Parts: structure tokens; C-alpha cells; sequence
């Protein structure tokens, strides 16, 4: 899972 | 030294003076089984015998161990009986 | 989410999403046909193609599911042997961890339920029948469970002569050398028994396995 | 690929069985046979070559079908009264007729013959080639035999 | 589902309330058989709080009250006869007042609720009490005299059939569908009889006429059957748990659905039937100066002609609504609402 | 006629044949009016043709068919208060699903099997109808309609014969409520019969622990009013006496424990007879005898009652059957974890005589570990062996640990990296292993921290942590604040008892200060540490290399490892220096946290949780700031800004580096500053002492399938931060940070998360005590431990 | 915390 | 604002 706004990537690895 | 604690460490039959001294020659592998509980231990490779084993090894107090064989013949009849209450 | 359709014209595209191996939308298209047309002819196929298409999608429980329905519904079907080699397919990818298999971790000291699951299923395989054209494969995947099932028994029997438990190992190695007899595990955990055998004052019993690892040195 | 069976090839890397030896004056304890692995004198595809795909079964559009497989032959069962009319709409859609990277072709043969009150319109396959190479392999000829018989009874239908 | 509007109506002539007072707190929502009783032009009524007066039948106003009081939860329907008023209650008490102080005569242990009024034949009172068994009360001590045992299904609806007396023998039904006649010498059986069809089938109080005993049961069957053999004569498939008045040669009754029926005794073929009271909620119905009269859930009062089954009138009486069965004798109607306000009707 | 061939149309699923040999004149005899109306009739009882005409000629006969399959659907409406899945199971129960005959016979059949199921879950009057819509194709869907009738409501409950205790008295134990009070409705009025069973079951208990030995139920009987609306239940009671206990008598095979058991079975002189301490004096023996080895004991008592005196003998008779052996021990559900990692936490060895509390211990020792969801054992015993049993382990892995990256462009800290791989139990190993990396303008940091909890087979744990931490305030002109700081730590564990471990270990740390802007604390440690450093300018610099013993002690009896529900945590954590080093100092440092359960399902919990913190210098020095206590945030004190609790700054009047006028600088010289200044930049104090409050309650919209995964609560919060080295007398005007009685308070609502991501917490907090130079940030979000 | 004046914040940097 | 999930499908496209 992840998310991106204001040009910041952030990434959850999942299980 | 060896502060560490350590569980005891308990393994085999449990044995005592009043079920070993009914264990007599002559009587047959059932009625051994019956007044000593079943074996965790016997001779994988072809003779006829039985390990009744009695470890106790507590924490760091040293170390018990009580050795009861029991050899049978063919027929499953008990014929020589070995006790060793130490080492 | 799909549409109500005859026959034909909805297994034509469950086929050519599954034969072009889009298992997500092959598995919903031929869902729709499992409960809508739970009997018609297609039935068989569509069952297969279920099976096939949740071995390759992962999802194995599904898989596992649809291979019981299969069998329990037709015991007689002449492709049961496919279905058998992918019940055991489905046993032997669940005895599996990606993370782990990426890293190198022996997964030997791990759950065998999974691997004596698979060890069932492709020796009745193959006991059944053993002119299907997935024995062979079959075979060697049941050496290579055979070998995982013995080294879990030989971890035990290590973490047991760690432990100082003397009976346990000489019980595990002796269900070694009578359940698994020609494995590499077994000859390698034949040392613990004879090392056991030694701390409990069994030199009797401790010589007879120290026979057997020298006349099989 | 898509026919090609999932997970690692590390099981055929497996060390062979081999069993102990017995010394003498004692013996091994008895072996468990449900661990035992039969001889299987048998050779056969292994690994990633299997075709893991399941093997195409006859599927029909006439109502009541009652067709079965053996072996090179797709037979074609169909309750009617009289056969002798299947014959001209099979050979007519005979004479009118991306899972494998490279493709298979061959040709047929059809024979009709009546039995009981059953109809057998069995289709019999002659060759087929990939790659411009012949191929022999059982699972191609099921595979392409049922859907030449799936087409033919597609076509049947109409 | 739903309950079937008020008639409209143009009143044949205008009744009101010659007297009205309350009790107490009545009955509430409680189902009970708790209606008053009428005698030597007095009316007794009581309340499920355990409260009970004796009211004049002409002006209204009491002569005395008394509470057999945690509450008595009376049930048990007010029976008067000779010198006593005899009163059941949920506690397994059933209660004898002395018509005249209104002090307690005598009070005994009883197998169960006596949710059933008491009826008094013969020098003995009979209830019958919500587990299954009839008990018999002598009138001058109150002890038990005999016991008769009667099956309980798993489930059964409130309330229990009061026995009928004739010739020396009882006849009562239980909750199991079964019209039973016990003597009165001891309670030994005479016949029992299956009258009904996890469906409830219990029994009302039956009534005997000429020889012949109508019985009626809810879900079951309006049967009629010799008081002596206990054979059925003839059967119609109609069910009740409200009374049903036999006068004449034809029967009057409000059914399972609540519309009136009017039958003969000789085969049950039907006169009329009114279904403009579908599922109003209604008691048992009295014959008043040749008029049936039935009260409702709402408060209202129907009477209807029995010749035809046409309205003649309705009331507005009281807002907590009718539960109990009015009662008519010299000449009173008197009827008990919900919060136990006693009216006297004209 | 005659029967040689039947050429059937419309038959649309059935086989011809099939249909041509079901009929008993088979082809090949003679065929009468009466053997073609059976022929009819045959083809009717196949249940799958709703008509059948048959037209002769002859030896040929010929059947038109129209086909009662199939459902194409079954759909469900108006149910308010039950779901569609047990509605489908009666359905299938009845033998009607898709794809079967819709046989218009069994339409009334599937009307009274819902009306069977709304008279069994007491909405008795419930109206119920069948729509069936005409498709064009054979195949036809199903509409069912019903209106949900009202729930028969519980009018009265009543005891017929009880005189001892009140009727309320004795409904208040019950399931069923006689009467909801509006003023604190919790519940409702409803009929179902396990719960009157349960009830009755709640009635017996009651009257035989008050000493009521003869007590019996004589009838029970439950009725419904005419109009369906009210449910009236009675219960007939005969009481009887209290009866006193006499005394017990235990005889049997007692195998050697007979002065155990009569301590187990003690009676004091008046004791009034209760059966459930009767069971529990037949439990206690049961366990007793299952931890010596005796798995299956048989215990009954038989009392005897002597209705002359009114008292009872309880006799009791025990026989212990024989010891038992674990054969083996199987652990379930590890498809990560290595056995060993389980049977290491054993105290049940294989190949020994079984104890209960060994496997219990076992049991408890794998909740604690932390690794497994829910775990279960099953002490199943081997087939064709009478005194041997298989010790089995179920075990759920749960999701620990976390991996996390991160990456920005342009942002407040331009290019940035991060990445955090937390792992309790990595690959299933055991290892704990901590990961932690960032990249942006001004920090350049990376911590490695591995750990083996079992370096060897006792339990001894290694451990290490590698961390390196660089920071400049300004990434252009090297004259801002600048902090590197990297170091070493190495840990050893070991177990002292069961529930205690002691830790000990060897830490170096070295850290180097530059360019510091000039503070009264900092400077007081500086003053500490024999360093003169100026105040009218920021050009400083520092730099010390520490060498620290730590030491620690663990005690943990918690009920689980992620949410516990019963025991205390506590953990002492503490250094010192090593002689050599360049600061001299102590630290420690103690947690806290027990969690007391008030309902004995372990739904509500109270949790209280406090954390100590204290440190000074040593030999005239004083303890480094960099040492410093911080609090408010997540971890402490939640409501207030993560670390800003505690002691503020106090600045110099100082020439600031790196000035450009258009930015807020703390007291320049060149900004105009000429006396010390008042601020709120937390620099934390030497002594810390933070406490909570939680009260945990069940989540109220997740269902049991998540219940577990999933914590609220409702939380206090307390906590300060002082510096005990702060000099009041000499600046007087400003805030007194030795002060401890600013206590910071705060509540809120806390909802925590075992989410496929990791442990995620969220927390809205109030903090209805602040002091002023305080930052709130109601709304917080953490992500781990 | 350390004090970033041109970007007008406070870095955590202890953690 | 964006947001990826299993087999990175999108949703938001700052919508």
C-alpha cells in the first residue's frame, strides 16, 4: 500500500 | 559462573522402589507393561529388551538417573532383570 | 457484475480470458457459470478450468476447495489423475514462503502439514495410477517430500540434543530410521541417536548404532 | 509461461534414496510402508515441461450429446433418428473450416455409422505439426482432437 | 395484518353510562379473566393490584373495599355465589371474601396460577390452574378434594378453561384440545374426547344444553358432543378462545379473526357473518335486551341484531379499551376496561 | 399398439433415452389406453415435466415435454432483522436451490419453512408470499416477499412456590429481562431457548450454592396471548430446606496423594452445602492429579443426605487412573516460524511423564512470545496405548513488524530518503531486527539494531546496535549548528526466573557539537565539563567520546504479547559510565505498565501505565544534553507535541550565523537582542515522570472476525519534564524548569490497529491542562510499537 | 530539536 | 493525492 501528494512518496509493504 | 536459571529437565519412566520390586522374573511382557506403565524406551535393532529410563536433571543441583532393562525372550517372557539406581 | 447469458457465448470469452491467462476475469467468468449453470455440460470443464485457474491465480485454498468438490462429485471422471496431481500441486505450493525462498531460508524446520499432505496425495497418485502422464514428476516430487519430511524430524532430534533431552532424541531418531530408513537426514541424525544413547550410560545400544554408521560410513 | 506449472524447479536437484545396510548380528528397525515410493518404470515429461493446462473435454450445442473420448478418436454422439443427414452439415462445415508462443495445424477424418438408436458422427485425426516438426504427444492429440470435435459440433449446430 | 377501521353507523337509539368508577390500576396489558360479577344487585370487582370493591349496581358508589395485598396478581375471574366471592390468583392463592365485611374467609395453597374463574356446583368450587391440573375446593373450608391431572404442550396460550357443570359431572377442556367430563365425587374420568385439527390447541369454557355439549377450540373445531357418550354429533372448522352464547336454537360467537358468527345447534350451518370487526381485538359476547353486544381494544361498544347481524349502535366508553367479557344479569350490562374503570351500560 | 420407438420433443435437459427407458413397458411389448396413461403418469414422476401428451400410431408413439427447471435465481426481501445466508441454507434444507425443478407443489412448502423459521426465532406472525418472474427462457427467477411480523415481546416471568428469596430477586440472575428501565435501556425483551434453558440452569445454581441441596424444578410452562403480542413463562419451584454440610469422605485409588487432596477437600464445622464450590472441589482434584501425571482422573461425588438433622455427607470417589507419558510434541500452523523458536518456550519435554501445568506454562510462555495471534494446545492421547498421549500446538501467526520507505522531492526537507524495516520475529527465526535510514538536508541517518533472544539454549540473548547520526541546521556555509553523533552498543540477556531477566552490557557512543546557539543550560553543562565558550557569538565547538556500562531488568507476566488483557510489564533500563570516558554520568530509566481486567470475559480492561525517568552527572560534571528526557506525543503524553514537554530554552544575546533578516531568529545581537530571552524550543530536563490511565473497551462496530485485530480506550494522561541542575536564584525572571509540580494532563479516545502495515494507532486527546510555551496537536498518528 | 531559520521550523534529529 | 494498492491500481488522481 501507498500514497502520494505534494510530491512525497511514501510505500507500506503489505502482509 | 552459571547465575542463568535453567527449567527442569525431566525425561523417561517415572520409577519407584514400590513398582520395581514388583517386577520379578517369569512374568510376561503384559503383566510388566501393566505394573510398569508402557516403555518410552526399547531396542530398536532386533533383541527383545526394555529401558526403563528415570532422569531427573534439575536446575544446576546435579544430575539422577535411574536405568531399569528388562530383557524378554521370543515368547515375550521375561528372563534377566537389570536395575541400576545410579550414573 | 456478469451478465446473464446462454451457454456458449459466455464460456467463449471464460476460455479466451483463461487462454490468454487472465486468471483474475477468467475466474469471475467462470464462477458465473458454476452457479448459474451448475449442471449443464460444460460443468466438467468449467470445474477444471476453475481448479487450473486458482492453482495459477494462488489462491490455493479456492483450489483446494474446487479439487474436493470435484472428486467427492465425480470419483469415476477419466481425467481424476490431473485433479490429484493438483490437489498435490496445490499441498506442495502451500508448503512454500516467497520472502523466504528469496532469502534462502530452509523452510525444512517448518510446518509439515502441507508437505505430508502432498506426500499423500502424489502417492496415491501414483499407487492409482501409475500410467498418467504426471507419475514421473510425481515420483520425483514425493523423493523431495520424503527428504523435506525427514529433516524436519532430524531438526527436532537437534533441538532436542541441545536441550539435553536423551529420550526424545532417541525416540525421534528411531522414528527416523523406521518412517523415513533411506534418507539423507536419517543417516546424518544416526550420530545424535548414538550420542544420546552414550549420555544415558546405554553403551550397549550406543555400540549397535555406532555398527550401523560404520558399516555405512 | 501460461502451461507451465508454478513455483521453483528445486525439487528434481533432490539426492537419490538410498537404503541403509545392515550390519551383521543385528538388523534395522522395520520399515513403515506409507512413506514407501513405488518403482514407476516409467519416462515422461518432468518439471517445467508438463503441460499443467487440464485436458480439453468434449463440449456440444446439440442437446443431449452423449459423446466420449478415446485415445486418437473423438467420437460425436447425437440422438436422432436418422444419421444419414449429419453427414452433409458436418462435411459442409468441415469443407467451410495464442496460449502456445508458435501454433499447431493438422487435418482430419470423418466417418458416420448409426448404433442402437445413437448416431455417431466420430471425427478421427490423421498429423499435426509445430514448427514445421511433427509431433506425437499424447496430450496434443486429446487436446486437439476434442476441440476439432467441439468445432465440428459447433458447427453442427447451426 | 393491519386492523380494520371503525364502522360508520347511524345509531338506532343512544346508550350511555348509567354509573361509571374505577378500581385501581386494573389489569394493565396483562392478559387475565379478571371481569366483574353481579349479585343480590351488588357488583364486586377487583384490580390485578389485589384491590377489591363491592360497588351498588344502581348508583355506583362503594359499600367496601379491601386489598389482599408485592402485588396478588389477581387473575383468577370475580365469582360470586352464596355468601362468598371467590377469587384466584397468580401466586397459586385462591381467595373467599365474605360477601357482606369483605374480610377473608378462608385462603388456600393451590397447584398453580388459577387463572381460570372459579365455578361453584354441588357444594364445591372448581379451578383450573395454568399447569394442567383441576382443582376442587370445598366451599365451607376451602381444602383441596380431588386432583385431575391434564396434559401441557411445550406451548399453549393464556388463560384456562373454566368447567361446566351438568348432572352431577364437569366438563372441561385443557390446553392439549381435549374436552374432558370428570365426576365430582372424586374426579374420576367419564370420557375425553380430541376436538382440535407445534399449533396451538387450547380449549374455552363449553357449554351444555338439552343433553349435548358444544365445545371450542382455537385453530380447531366448534364441535357439538353427547354429554353422556362423548361422540361427536357434528363438526364446523372454527376456532376462538372467546365464550360463545348457545340461546334458543342458534349460536352466537366471535372466532379466531373476531368476526361474529351466527350458527344453529342442530348441524352448525351458518346464518350470517360480520367481518367489519376483522382483527379488532374483542371479547366474549353477551346477549342484552335482544341485542349481542361486543367491546373492542379501542374502548368501543358494537351491539348488533341478532336476527340479521346489522349494527344498531356503537359507544364510546373509554380509551383503555375493553380486554375482559362484559356481563349481563337483572337487567345490568356492566363491562371492566383495562385500567379497571367498572361502567354500567343502559 | 406396440412399442418399438418414441420420439420425444421439448424435452429439453433429460436424455431421450434416458426418458425412453424410465417408463417400466419397455421397448418391446404390447401397449394398451391404460398402458399409455401410465406411461403419462411414469413420466410425471420424474418430477421434471409440468405436461405430457402423447399422440399413437402404431408401433410409434410420440411425446410432447414441457420442462419445471430451473431457478434461475433466488433472491430475498423484506428482512429487517436476519440476513439472507440462513434463509438460503433453509432453502437448500427444503430442496429448492438454482439450477433444480421449481415444482409449483412446493411453493406452499417453502411458504410454511419460513413461516417454521420466524415461529422459531419468535416473529410468529410473520406474512410471507412467493413471486416467480416469467422469463422468456426455461430458466425462470424467484422473488420472495414477506413481512416481517412483530417480535413476541416477554410479558411476565413468573416463580410459583418460592419463599426464601423474592420473585426480582430471583429474575435478576436471568438472561431474560422481565422489564427494560427506560432511564438505562441496555437491552431487550426477547424468548429463545437456549437462553431459558440457560436461565433455568442460572435458577438451579442459585438455590444449591444458598444451601438448598433438595431443590427442584417441578415444571415449566410457557405461554402467548391470542393476539400474538405478549409471552408469558412460569417456573414451578418446591425449595425445600438448607442442609448443612457434614462432612466429606474421599476414598478410592488416590495414587500417594491422599494428604494433598484432604487439604483440597477441607470443610470448616456449619458449613452450608454449595455445590459450586462441590465442583470446585472436584476440579482442584482433577488438576492436582493431572500435574503429577494422572491426565484422566475420575472424579464423582455422591452425596448423602440425612433429612432427620437436615445435613448433608459430601462422599467423593477419586481414581486416578494411571501416569501418562507425552510421546510427542507437535506444534501447528508455523509456516514461518522454525519449530525450534516454539519448542524452545516448552517445559513439557518429549519423552517424559505429562504435567498440566508444564503444558499450561508452555501455553502461557508462546502468548508471551508475542509471534502468534491466538495460540491452542490439545492433549490428545495415542491410540492403542493406554498410558501415552501426543501434546499438540495451534498456533495463528500474527503480522509482525513493519517495512516502510519513502521518498521527496522539492519538499521542507528537499530530496529525502527514508526506510524503517522493524521485524520482531524476522523470517521466522526469532532474530528481532531493526532497520532505520533517512536521507534529506540536513540528517544523514542510519541504525542497525539485531538481536537473538536465544543466543543459547537457556535463553541467553546478543545483542547489538550500530547507530550513526548527522545533522547540520544548513546545508550551505558550514557555520550553522551541526550535531554528528555515531556509537556502539552490545547487549547480554539472561533469565533469573521465570517471569525476570536481568540485561548487561558494553555502549560507546561519540558525539561532536559545532556552531551551538548560545543557551543557559547547555552552557551550564558546558561550564560542567571545564569548556569556556563564548555568549556574544555562535562559534563554539565540543566534542566527547563515551564509554558506558548498561544494565537492565525485565519483569513480564503480561497475558500476551500485543494486547494483553491481565499481568504487569515492568522494565528498568539504565547506564553509567565506564572511568575514561569524557562525560561522567548515570542514567535509568523505568517503565511500567498492568492491566487489570474487570469482566471475566477480558473485554474491559484497565490499563495503568506510568514511566520513570531520571539522570545526573558525576565527580562535578553534569549529565549531556544530548542524554536529555523528552515528552508529549504518542509515546508518553498524547494531546501535546511530540517531545515538547519540558524545559524551554533560555538564549544569550549572541551575533547568529547565517543571518538573513527576513527570517525569525532566536536573539540576535544584529536582530536588536540585548538581555536573555524567553522561549518555547524544548531542550528537555534530567528527570522525567510520566503516568496514564486506559480504560479499554470492546470496539463497537467490529465484528468477532476482527475483534481481536483492533483496541479502543479511553485514556488519561499525565507527565512533566524538569531539569533538577536549574538555578532559580540567579534567573529569577524567568520560568522555574526544576520545578516538578507542572504536571501536563490530558484525555482522549485511543483506537489501535493490528493492520496489514503494521501496528497503527490513532488518538484525539484534549489536554485540559497546559501551561503556557505548550504546542497541542489534538489529532496524532503513530506508526509501530 | 535543532532550528532551521530558513525554512522556519524545528528538526527532530534526538531520534 | 494518489494512492496505490494490490496489483497497483489507482484511484484519486487528486480528484
Amino acid at each position: 500500500f501507498g500514497t502520494i501528494h505534494k510530491r512525497r512518496f511514501r510505500y507500506w509493504f503489505c502482509g | 559462573e552459571r547465575v542463568v536459571y535453567r527449567p527442569d529437565i525431566n525425561q523417561g519412566n517415572y520409577l519407584t522402589a514400590n513398582d520395581v520390586s514388583k517386577i520379578r522374573v517369569g512374568m510376561t511382557q503384559q503383566q510388566v507393561a501393566y505394573a510398569l506403565g508402557t516403555p518410552l524406551m526399547s531396542d530398536p535393532f532386533g533383541t527383545n529388551t526394555w529401558f526403563y529410563v528415570f532422569r531427573q536433571q534439575p536446575g544446576h543441583e546435579g544430575v539422577t538417573q535411574q536405568t531399569l532393562t528388562l530383557t524378554f525372550n521370543s515368547s515375550g517372557v521375561l528372563t534377566n532383570i537389570d536395575n541400576k539406581p545410579a550414573l | 457484475e456478469v451478465p446473464d447469458n446462454p451457454p456458449n457465448e459466455i464460456y467463449a470469452t471464460a476460455q479466451q480470458k483463461l487462454q490468454d491467462g487472465n486468471w483474475r476475469q477468467a475466474i469471475t467468468q467462470l464462477e458465473a457459470l458454476d452457479n448459474r449453470y451448475p449442471f449443464g455440460p460444460y460443468s466438467q470443464q468449467v470445474q477444471l478450468d476453475l481448479i487450473y485457474a486458482y492453482y495459477k491465480n494462488a489462491d490455493l485454498p479456492l483450489a483446494q476447495a474446487a479439487i474436493d468438490r470435484f472428486i467427492r462429485l465425480n470419483p469415476t471422471h477419466p481425467n481424476i489423475d490431473y485433479v490429484m496431481y493438483m490437489r498435490g500441486l496445490t499441498n506442495m505450493a502451500l508448503d512454500d514462503s516467497a520472502l523466504q525462498g528469496f532469502f534462502g531460508v530452509d523452510r525444512s524446520d517448518r510446518d509439515p502439514q502441507h508437505a505430508r499432505a502432498a506426500f499423500s496425495d502424489f502417492s496415491k497418485l501414483v499407487r492409482g495410477y501409475p500410467n498418467s502422464q504426471y507419475t514421473t514428476d510425481a515420483t520425483k516430487r514425493l523423493v523431495f517430500l520424503k527428504d523435506r519430511l525427514a529433516k524436519y524430524e532430524y531438526s527436532v532430534a537437534e533441538y532436542y540434543t541441545e536441550r539435553g533431552a536423551w529420550v526424545a532424541v532417541v525416540n525421534r531418531v528411531e522414528g527416523m530410521l523406521r518412517d523415513y530408513p533411506d534418507t539423507q537426514a536419517t543417516r546424518d541424525a544416526l550420530p545424535l541417536m548414538e550420542n544420546a544413547y552414550r549420555q544415558m550410560q546405554m553403551n550397549a545400544q550406543a555400540e549397535k548404532v555406532a555398527k550401523i554408521i560404520a558399516a555405512n560410513s | 509461461y501460461k502451461r507451465q506449472v508454478s513455483g521453483d524447479e528445486a525439487y528434481l536437484e533432490a539426492a537419490p534414496l538410498a537404503e541403509l545396510h545392515a550390519p551383521a548380528g543385528m538388523i534395522l528397525p522395520v520399515t513403515s510402508g506409507d512413506y514407501a515410493i513405488p518403482v514407476t518404470n516409467g519416462s515422461g515429461a518432468v518439471g517445467k515441461a508438463l503441460d499443467i493446462r487440464p485436458p480439453a473435454q468434449p463440449l456440444a450445442l446439440v442437446s443431449g450429446a452423449r459423446t466420449q473420448f478415446t485415445g486418437d478418436t473423438a467420437s460425436l454422439l447425437v440422438e436422432n433418428g436418422r444419421g444419414n443427414t449429419l453427414w452433409p452439415q458436418v462435411v459442409s462445415v468441415l469443407q467451410a473450416k495464442l496460449d502456445e508462443d508458435e501454433q499447431y495445424r493438422g487435418r482430419y477424418q470423418i466417418s458416420v455409422k448409426p448404433q442402437g438408436y445413437q448416431q455417431a458422427v466420430t471425427v478421427k485425426l490423421l498429423n499435426l505439426e509445430q514448427a514445421g516438426k511433427p509431433v506425437a504427444d499424447a496430450a496434443s492429440m486429446q487436446r486437439y482432437s476434442t476441440e476439432m470435435m467441439n468445432v465440428i459440433s459447433a458447427g453442427l449446430d447451426k | 395484518v393491519k386492523m380494520s377501521p371503525l364502522p360508520t353507523v347511524e345509531n338506532q337509539f343512544t346508550p350511555t353510562t348509567a354509573w361509571s368508577t374505577s378500581v385501581g390500576s386494573g389489569i394493565g396489558n396483562f392478559y387475565s379473566n379478571l371481569h366483574p360479577a353481579l349479585a343480590d344487585n351488588v357488583v364486586y370487582a377487583a384490580d390485578r393490584a389485589g384491590l377489591v370493591k363491592a360497588l351498588n349496581a344502581d348508583d355506583g358508589k362503594e359499600i367496601w373495599s379491601v386489598s389482599l395485598a408485592e402485588p396478588a396478581l389477581l387473575s383468577g375471574g370475580v365469582t360470586v355465589s352464596g355468601g362468598h366471592v371467590y377469587i384466584g390468583s397468580e401466586k397459586a392463592q385462591v381467595y373467599a371474601l365474605n360477601t357482606s365485611d369483605g374480610t377473608v374467609a378462608w385462603q388456600t395453597k393451590v397447584a398453580g396460577e388459577a387463572l381460570s374463574r372459579p365455578v361453584v356446583s354441588d357444594g364445591l368450587v372448581l379451578i383450573h390452574t395454568s399447569n394442567g391440573q383441576l382443582q376442587a375446593l370445598n366451599e365451607a373450608d376451602g381444602a383441596v378434594k380431588w386432583t385431575v391431572n391434564l396434559d401441557m404442550p411445550s406451548l399453549s396460550l393464556r388463560g384456562e378453561s373454566a368447567p361446566t357443570t351438568a348432572f352431577g359431572a364437569a366438563v372441561v377442556g385443557g390446553d392439549n384440545g381435549r374436552v374432558s367430563a370428570v365426576l365430582m365425587e372424586q374426579g374420576q374420568m367419564i370420557w375425553q374426547q380430541r376436538i382440535s385439527q407445534r399449533l396451538s390447541d387450547v380449549d374455552t369454557t363449553p357449554v351444555v344444553v338439552n343433553g349435548v355439549v358444544f365445545a371450542l377450540a382455537y385453530n380447531g373445531n366448534l364441535t357439538a358432543l353427547d354429554l353422556r357418550s362423548g361422540q361427536i354429533m357434528w363438526k364446523r372448522e372454527l376456532g376462538s378462545v372467546n365464550d360463545f352464547i348457545v340461546d334458543g336454537n342458534r349460536i352466537y360467537l366471535v372466532d379466531q379473526n373476531d368476526r361474529v358468527m351466527a350458527l344453529t345447534i342442530d348441524g352448525g350451518v351458518t346464518l350470517w357473518t360480520q367481518s367489519d370487526l376483522l382483527h379488532r381485538l374483542l371479547t366474549s359476547p353477551v346477549l342484552y335486551n335482544g341485542n349481542l353486544v361486543v367491546g373492542d381494544s379501542e374502548g368501543y361498544l358494537h351491539w348488533i341484531n341478532v336476527e340479521d347481524g346489522r349494527f344498531v349502535a356503537q359507544q364510546k366508553v373509554d380509551s383503555s379499551g375493553f380486554q375482559t367479557e362484559p356481563v349481563a344479569a337483572d337487567g345490568k350490562l356492566l363491562i371492566q376496561a383495562k385500567d379497571g374503570t367498572v361502567y354500567s351500560i343502559t | 399398439f406396440v412399442v418399438k420407438d418414441i420420439h420425444f420433443e421439448g424435452l429439453q435437459r433429460v436424455a431421450v433415452g434416458a426418458a425412453l427407458l424410465s417408463m417400466p413397458v419397455r421397448t418391446g411389448d404390447t401397449v394398451n389406453d391404460e398402458d399409455i396413461s401410465n406411461t403419462i403418469r411414469a413420466l410425471f414422476a420424474t418430477g421434471n415435466f409440468e405436461d405430457v401428451r402423447v399422440l399413437r400410431d402404431g408401433d410409434t408413439l410420440l411425446v410432447q415435454v414441457k420442462e419445471r427447471p430451473t431457478i434461475a435465481s433466488i433472491t430475498f426481501s423484506g428482512n429487517k432483522s436476519v440476513k439472507d445466508d440462513m434463509l438460503k441454507q433453509n432453502l437448500e434444507a427444503s430442496g429448492v436451490r438454482v439450477g433444480e425443478s421449481l415444482d409449483r407443489t412446493t411453493i406452499a412448502d417453502i411458504e410454511k419453512g419460513l413461516e417454521d423459521f420466524y415461529y422459531s426465532v419468535g416473529k410468529y406472525s410473520a406474512s410471507v408470499k412467493a413471486v416467480v418472474t416469467p422469463l422468456p427462457r426455461n430458466r425462470v427467477d424467484l422473488k420472495l416477499v414477506f413481512q416481517e411480523g412483530v417480535s413476541a415481546e416477554i410479558q411476565q416471568i413468573n416463580i410459583v412456590g418460592n419463599h426464601a428469596f423474592t420473585t426480582d430477586e430471583l429474575i435478576s440472575h436471568f438472561q431474560l429481562r422481565d422489564e427494560v428501565p427506560w432511564w438505562n435501556v441496555v437491552g431487550d425483551r426477547k424468548y429463545q431457548k437456549q437462553k431459558l434453558a440457560g436461565d433455568l440452569e442460572t435458577l438451579r445454581s442459585y438455590y444449591l450454592d444458598r444451601g438448598y441441596a433438595r431443590f427442584n424444578i417441578d415444571s415449566t410452562q410457557v405461554s402467548l396471548t391470542p393476539d400474538k403480542k405478549g409471552i408469558y413463562v412460569t417456573v414451578n419451584i418446591t425449595e425445600g430446606d438448607q442442609y448443612k454440610l457434614s462432612g466429606v469422605e474421599v476414598s478410592g485409588n488416590l495414587a500417594g496423594h491422599s494428604a494433598e487432596i484432604e487439604q483440597l477437600t477441607k470443610i470448616e464445622p456449619g458449613e452450608l452445602y454449595n455445590g459450586t464450590k462441590v465442583t470446585k472441589m472436584e476440579d482442584d482434584i482433577k488438576k492436582l492429579l493431572g500435574r503429577y501425571g494422572y491426565a484422566y482422573p475420575r472424579v464423582q461425588s455422591m452425596p448423602e443426605i440425612n433429612d432427620a438433622d437436615k445435613t448433608v455427607k459430601l462422599r467423593v470417589n477419586v481414581d486416578a487412573g494411571n501416569r501418562f507419558y507425552v510421546r510427542k510434541i507437535r506444534f501447528e500452523g508455523n509456516d514461518t516460524s522454525k519449530d525450534a523458536v516454539l519448542r524452545r518456550e516448552m517445559r513439557q519435554m518429549e519423552g517424559a511423564w505429562l504435567g498440566s501445568d508444564l503444558v499450561d506454562q508452555g501455553k502461557e510462555r508462546l502468548n508471551r512470545l508475542g509471534f502468534f495471534e491466538t495460540v491452542d494446545t490439545d492433549t490428545q492421547r495415542v491410540p492403542g496405548s493406554p498410558d501415552q498421549v501426543d501434546v499438540v500446538y495451534k498456533v495463528k501467526e500474527r503480522n509482525t513488524g513493519s517495512f516502510n520507505f519513502g521518498i521527496g522531492y522539492g519538499t521542507e526537507s528537499g530530496v529525502s530518503f527514508q526506510a524503517g524495516v522493524q521485524q520482531d520475529n524476522w523470517l521466522g527465526t526469532g532474530y528481532a531486527v531493526g532497520i532505520n535510514g533517512t536521507k534529506n538536508d540536513y540528517q544523514t541517518y542510519a541504525e542497525l539494531s539485531v538481536t537473538n533472544p536465544y543466543f543459547t539454549v537457556d535463553g541467553v540473548s546478543l545483542g547489538g546496535r550500530l547507530f550513526y547520526n548527522d545533522f547540520q541546521a544548513d546545508d550551505a556555509d558550514l557555520s550553522d549548528y551541526t550535531n554528528k553523533s555515531y556509537g556502539t552498543d552490545v547487549t547480554l540477556g539472561f533469565p533469573i526466573n521465570e517471569y525476570n531477566s536481568l540485561r548487561a552490557g558494553l555502549g560507546y557512543v561519540h558525539n561532536s557539537l559545532s556552531n551551538m546557539q548560545p543557551q543557559v543550560a547547555m552552557w551550564r553543562y558546558l561550564y560542567s565539563m571545564g569548556e569556556h565558550p563564548s555568549t556574544s557569538d555562535q562559534d563554539n565547538s565540543f566534542k566527547t567520546d563515551d564509554f558506558t556500562f548498561n544494565y537492565g531488568w525485565t519483569y513480564n507476566k503480561l497475558d500476551r504479547g500485543y494486547f494483553p488483557t491481565d499481568g504487569s510489564r515492568v522494565n528498568l533500563t539504565g547506564k553509567v559510565t565506564i572511568p575514561g570516558s569524557d562525560n561522567e554520568y548515570y542514567k535509568v530509566t523505568l517503565d511500567t505498565a498492568t492491566y487489570v481486567p474487570i469482566d471475566d470475559d477480558h473485554k474491559w480492561v484497565v490499563l495503568g501505565r506510568t514511566r520513570w525517568g531520571y539522570g545526573d552527572g558525576l565527580g562535578g560534571k553534569e549529565m549531556p544534553f544530548y542524554e536529555n528526557f523528552y515528552a508529549g506525543g504518542s509515546s508518553t503524553v498524547r494531546g501535546f507535541q511530540s517531545n515538547t514537554i519540558g524545559p524551554k530554552a533560555v538564549y544569550f544575546p549572541h551575533q547568529a550565523s547565517n543571518y538573513d533578516p527576513d527570517y525569525d531568529y532566536e536573539c540576535a545581537t544584529q536582530d536588536g537582542a540585548k538581555d536573555l530571552c524567553k522561549s518555547d524550543d524544548a531542550v528537555g530536563g534530567n528527570a522525567m515522570a510520566v503516568a496514564s490511565l486506559e480504560f479499554i473497551t470492546p470496539t463497537p462496530f467490529i465484528s468477532d472476525k476482527y475483534a481481536n485485530s483492533v483496541r479502543t480506550s479511553f485514556f488519561w494522561d499525565m507527565g512533566t519534564v524538569w531539569d533538577t541542575n536549574w538555578d532559580s536564584s540567579q534567573y529569577s525572571g524567568y520560568p522555574d524548569y526544576s520545578d516538578p509540580s507542572n504536571i501536563r494532563m490530558s484525555a482522549g479516545i485511543a483506537l489501535q490497529w493490528m493492520s496489514p502495515l503494521g501496528p497503527l494507532v490513532f488518538s484525539y486527546a484534549q489536554p485540559f491542562k497546559k501551561y503556557d510555551g505548550d504546542k497541542a496537536e489534538q489529532f496524532q498518528f503513530n506508526i509501530g510499537k
